[PDB]
């Protein structure tokens, strides 16, 4: 095996960027390049000497020299934020193929977007099942970093909290969720619970009550 | 497999680009190495993806088609009396005297043979011999190569 | 475009066996080279193996980690590709893709046997290798609220709680409702069980009339839930 690539590269929106791939087999073989976004199948971008599949934008182009192959994006757009994989033979003359480890392209200077927050109280049905889950859904924010804190009345709670890492939506913004597990008795014995979302210095706080 | 008999080598008179394909296709029909209308498919692929190779001194063409029209790997070689024009494989009117018709259904054999062909046509000494040697000597020197 | 559909994924015990299938249409399947590729969770693509075509006598090549354990075959008459997996281990867990495979060789600069590239891909089927047991989800309604939404609209959803392994699928009104649907990535809880939520934004005025049902399918536990979500 073993083609190798940088773990991640950044690029200003509208700027040029180059992703590299290195390996002995590249001395003798061309690489092909794939874009991949989470939850979506890979897309072929480029292969061989100078071959670009018909639907791929013109700003993608590949080159090769020595033990190296490179994918250049000439004028990166938000939609180009993705993982890029190169592929080729594992050794010169080999009948096997291999992928590089992937390079994360992050496109910088995208417009800031504030999260929209939705908090759901536990359902009647869940309480009858002697369980209680508070659901805090966070969407449409950029960049993809937020912090979630929970309060019972005005006291902080960390026990029973589960929060996802943020993930890209199909619209190039991020979403996350946080779950607070309680007993029916805890849910019933406070005046309210709150989910507080912090994103770039700003916070949004939603509150719910057994009512 | 390889397969390359003595009657897979021939000279051609002062011929159309299309006619050359047929002339070389016929022995590959006579042994069931390819489908009945192999020459038909080869001709059509040439008009979209030309196989003329601009090399000095002897112009070379490598006509072929998709491997799905082959039944058993085979090569046919032709030596043209007068240079016949083949369109350039790179989009750029190449005067060809040697034709390597490839009826290979196996991809690894295709790439192996193309690699070997590249090395031979870059040897201006052996390329010359091909222009003077007869159907026996040409067949002999070529057959050795494995 | 062409269509590749993988299936067969699910939960298997370490040491166990599994067979994946891929259905193909839209191109010449009989003459196509076909490749299996996998992605372990949170990692990159990994080439698994490739089966060739009639000219190469259906020869198959395998990645070193799976050689001897996996078997790739094809049934051309019905356009199916298979991956048979024996003695599975935890490191075999992940999303398995099948891909239509093109072959490239540049005459002047190339070296045998050229290169293979992957022109079309399926969406993948998820394989989880684990000794943990299957648990079906409890599905709970998240009653509509218009507090956080645009004027005139309301958000309602379903909480899909405590299942294993991934994945679950969620649709609304059997797929008749798709616009305004947002199904969130699952959280992996400390219990080792997953939970996710799906919401849909609807016109407030429609709350009285139209019924809203989330359809939750968890194939590994053979469980389907159709949960009605009503005010309030």
């Amino acid at each position: 095996y073993e083609l190798t690539q940088e773990t991640g590269v950044s690029v200003a929106l509208g700027d040029t960027v180059t992703i590299t791939c290195e390996g002995d087999s590249l001395e003798s073989h061309y690489a092909s390049w794939y874009q991949k976004k989470p939850g979506q199948a890979p897309i072929l971008l480029f292969y061989g000497d100078d071959n670009r599949p018909s639907g791929v934008p013109d700003r993608f182009s590949g080159d090769a020299d020595g033990n190296e192959a490179s994918l250049t994006i000439d004028g990166a757009q938000a939609e180009d934020d993705a993982e890029y994989y190169c592929s080729s033979r594992d050794k010169s003359g080999s009948r096997l193929s291999v992928f590089g480890g992937g390079t994360k392209l992050t496109v910088l200077s995208q417009p800031k977007a504030a999260p929209s927050v939705t908090l759901f109280p536990p359902s009647s049905e869940e309480l009858q099942a002697n369980k209680a889950t508070l659901v805090c859904l966070i969407s449409d924010f950029y960049p993809g970093a937020v912090t979630v804190a929970w309060k019972a009345d005005s006291s902080p709670v960390k026990a029973g909290v589960e929060t996802t890492t943020p993930s890209k939506q199909s619209n190039n913004k991020y979403a996350a969720s946080s779950y607070l597990s309680l007993t029916p008795e805890q849910w019933k014995s406070h005046r309210s619970y709150s989910c507080q979302v912090t994103h770039e210095g700003s916070t949004v706080e939603k509150t719910v009550a057994p009512t | 497999g390889i397969h390359f008999r003595r009657h897979y080598v021939r000279h051609l008179p002062k011929v159309s680009q299309n006619d050359i394909i047929k002339a070389l296709a016929s022995p590959l029909i006579n042994d069931g190495m390819v489908v009945s209308d192999f020459a038909d498919h080869v001709i059509t692929r040439e008009q979209n993806f030309p196989t003329g190779l601009p090399v000095e001194p002897v112009g070379v063409a490598i006509p072929h088609t998709d491997s799905k029209y082959v039944r058993q790997n085979a090569i046919s070689v032709g030596i043209l009396a007068e240079p016949v024009n083949f369109e350039d494989a790179g989009g750029e009117p190449v005067p060809v005297r040697v034709v390597f018709m490839l009826a290979l259904g196996n991809w690894f054999d295709i790439t192996n043979v193309l690699w070997w062909i590249k090395a031979v046509i870059q040897d201006e000494d052996f390329m010359q011999q091909l222009l003077v040697m007869n159907d026996d000597e040409i067949y002999q020197s070529i057959y050795t190569r494995i | 475009e062409v269509q590749l559909v993988e299936s067969g994924g699910g939960l298997v015990k370490p040491g166990g066996s599994l067979r994946l299938s891929c259905s193909a249409s839209g191109f010449d399947f009989d003459n196509a080279w076909m490749t299996w590729v996998r992605q372990p969770p949170g990692k990159g693509l990994e080439w698994v193996g490739r089966i060739t075509g009639p000219g190469e006598g259906w020869s198959v090549d395998y990645a070193a980690p799976v050689e001897g354990r996996f078997t790739i075959s094809r049934l051309n008459s019905i356009n199916f590709l298979y991956l048979e997996m024996n003695n599975l281990r935890m490191e075999d867990s992940g999303l398995y893709f099948c891909a239509r495979t093109g072959k490239y060789y540049d005459f002047w600069s190339g070296y045998p046997p050229g290169e293979e590239y992957f022109q079309d891909w399926g969406r993948g089927t998820l394989v989880t290798v684990s000794s943990a047991s299957t648990k079906g989800p409890s599905v709970f309604p998240l009653a509509p609220s218009s507090k956080s939404t645009s004027g005139g609209t309301a958000a309602l959803g379903c909480l899909v709680k405590d299942y294993f392994p991934e994945p679950v699928t969620v649709s609304w009104n059997s797929g008749a409702l798709t616009s305004g649907v947002h199904t969130f990535p699952a959280v992996l809880q400390s219990s080792g069980l997953y939970s996710l939520s799906s919401v849909v934004t609807v016109p407030s005025s429609s709350l009285g009339t139209q019924t809203y049902i989330c359809n939750v399918n968890h194939k590994p536990s053979n469980t389907k839930v159709d949960k009605r979500v009503e005010p309030k």
